[PDB]
């Protein structure tokens, strides 16, 4: 016995949330609250001090901006219950909590203490009937509906390359990289002080990532295209001032492939990936060569998949065809493949009751791990 | 059961993508096999001697 | 050839095998024609009996795994529970 459940296709940016059966999420807000900088002794104005969204968004000014989660490891947890009562707002979802199954998102490579926390906050603070959240390549595959894949996601600052069979992922041989544009946006931040510009407030960093996000692609052969001279187109702000470019719109999103030049011991998404895929089966490589699943938002670039087929060429097979797959809603690929899950009497199978959190917890989450 | 109001509400939930919930509703019913236990030994509750 | 080798303690082991091949050369001598077709024979036997061992090499990892392989499609493990229940995916595409 349930209720509909609500996939929570957690963003590593952007958190969205939708109930079962549906094509859309119902809600697509972020990540972080702010708290203002500012104090009023006058009397009559607003309150709260904490706020997520469009409160937020609106008044950026005092609110300073704190991302709470790093990676899946969230360190104000109690803030998260904090967001969650936010999805559980007027505006958000006037419903109540424990008594309605759920799903939320799970990315692979992470400690239990995570899940171990969450059970605590979902069956402690919250009485949550039954309740399973598993790997998010699967619902990415379920938007699919394609047995073999290579997922690779894109959060904010967070990436990782997943090999699926059947429904069967291959864990010694997918792999993960700790960064997507929010280094990104913090090497254009350093681009900005290479040429004399700082973005240091929270909101104003988050200002720089939207302007990421609206001009920036992808460059053919980096070190000849810098040969040239760029024009840079200048945008003007919000605040109405000169926007420069510089090599920002086709070098920063490169940083990905250069680790070295940022200070790390990695070498390239592509790279570990192919090796991953080298780990692999002789024979199911070929299958992954169609089955090439993009995922994440943070792939938003002009030729990303093109030069991504460049990186296919330098790490080129001895001759066989290849194929990727380039959705369009490839954030949404796993809220809508969680909702088809939700769609499904399969979950009967698929869930732990709270009944076996209040026998168990612990070792439920051990034993029924997945 | 039979009554069509309750029935039309029924497939208006059906139609409110909650097909899942709606069908689960009816296959808790086992008036089947309650049925066919009834009619089963009906001969044998009914006309005994 | 004929090869005929067999072991049966606990397991049948009926090893048979041969090749037969011809050549022609034209008449020299006695000891010409004598190095000459022992060699081609001689080498023959050692070249095959090395054949012999890459077949057995090749038993290893093609015969075997072309019949009884040795690693699951994940090439790791087995979860029984997992195919008792579950129903790991069946129905997405
Ligand atoms: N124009 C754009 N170019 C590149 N990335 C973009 C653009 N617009 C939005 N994004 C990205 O969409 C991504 C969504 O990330 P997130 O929701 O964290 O993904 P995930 O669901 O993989 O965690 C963000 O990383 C953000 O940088």
């Amino acid at each position: 016995i349930a209720n509909q459940p609500v996939v929570i296709d957690n963003g590593s940016g952007v958190i969205k949330a939708g109930f079962a059966g549906d094509q859309i999420p119902k809600y697509c807000f972020p990540n972080y609250v702010g708290r203002p900088k500012h104090v009023r002794v006058m009397a009559g104005a607003l309150e709260g001090d904490i706020f997520i969204g469009p409160k937020a968004e609106e008044h950026r000014g005092l609110l300073s901006i704190r991302y709470p989660m790093e990676h899946g490891i969230v360190k104000d947890w109690n803030d998260m219950e904090r967001i969650w009562q936010y999805v559980y707002s007027k505006d958000q979802l006037q419903t109540f909590s424990e008594e309605h199954p759920v799903l939320l998102t799970e990315a692979p490579l992470n400690p239990r203490k995570n899940r171990e926390r969450a059970a605590e906050v979902f069956f402690e603070t919250f009485n949550v009937p039954a309740l399973f959240i598993s790997m998010q390549a699967v619902l990415s595959l379920y938007a699919t509906g394609r047995t073999t894949g290579v997922v690779l996601d894109s959060g904010d600052g967070v990436t990782h390359a997943v090999p699926i069979y059947e429904g069967f992922a291959m864990p010694h041989s997918i792999m993960r990289i700790d960064i997507a544009g929010r280094d990104v946006s913090r090497f254009l931040r350093l681009y900005l002080r290479k040429e004399g510009y700082d973005f240091h407030s929270s909101s104003e960093f988050e200002i720089v990532k939207a302007i990421k996000e609206r001009a920036c692609y992808l460059s053919i052969n980096p070190q000849k295209d810098e040969t040239l001279e760029t024009e840079k187109a200048q945008y003007y702000l919000p605040d109405g001032s000169t926007i420069e470019i510089g090599p920002s719109r086709f070098r920063a999103p490169e940083l990905l492939f250069r680790p070295d030049l940022i200070g790390e011991e990695s070498e390239g998404i592509h790279e570990v990936l192919v090796f991953a895929i080298q780990k692999s089966d002789m024979d199911l490589r070929r299958t992954l060569f169609s089955n090439i699943v993009l995922s994440g938002g943070s792939t938003l670039f002009k030729g990303f998949g093109d030069r991504l087929l460049s990186e296919v060429k330098k790490l080129a097979p001895k001759d066989v065809k290849i194929r990727i797959s380039a959705p369009q809603e490839r954030l949404y690929s796993t809220w809508i493949g969680g909702s088809i899950l939700a769609s499904l009497d399969t979950f009967k199978k698929m869930w732990v009751s709270k009944k076996e959190y209040e026998e168990d917890g612990a070792r439920s989450i051990h034993r029924k791990t997945f | 059961r039979e009554s069509p109001e309750v029935l039309l509400t029924l497939d208006i939930l059906k139609h409110g993508k909650r097909f899942h919930a709606t069908v689960s509703f009816d296959t808790d019913t086992g008036l089947k096999q309650a049925l066919e236990t009834v009619n089963d030994y009906n001969p044998l509750m009914k006309d005994f001697p | 050839l004929k090869i005929q080798v067999h072991y049966y303690e606990d397991g049948n082991v009926q090893l048979v095998s041969h090749k037969d091949v011809q050549d022609s050369v034209t008449v020299s001598n006695e000891a010409q024609t004598a190095k000459e077709f022992i060699k081609i024979i001689e080498h023959a036997e050692n070249e095959y009996q090395t054949a012999i061992s890459e077949n057995y090499q090749t038993m290893s990892d093609t015969t075997f795994k072309a019949l009884r392989r040795q690693l699951p499609v994940t090439r790791t493990k087995i979860d029984w529970n997992k195919i008792l229940s579950y129903k790991i995916g069946k129905e997405m595409q």
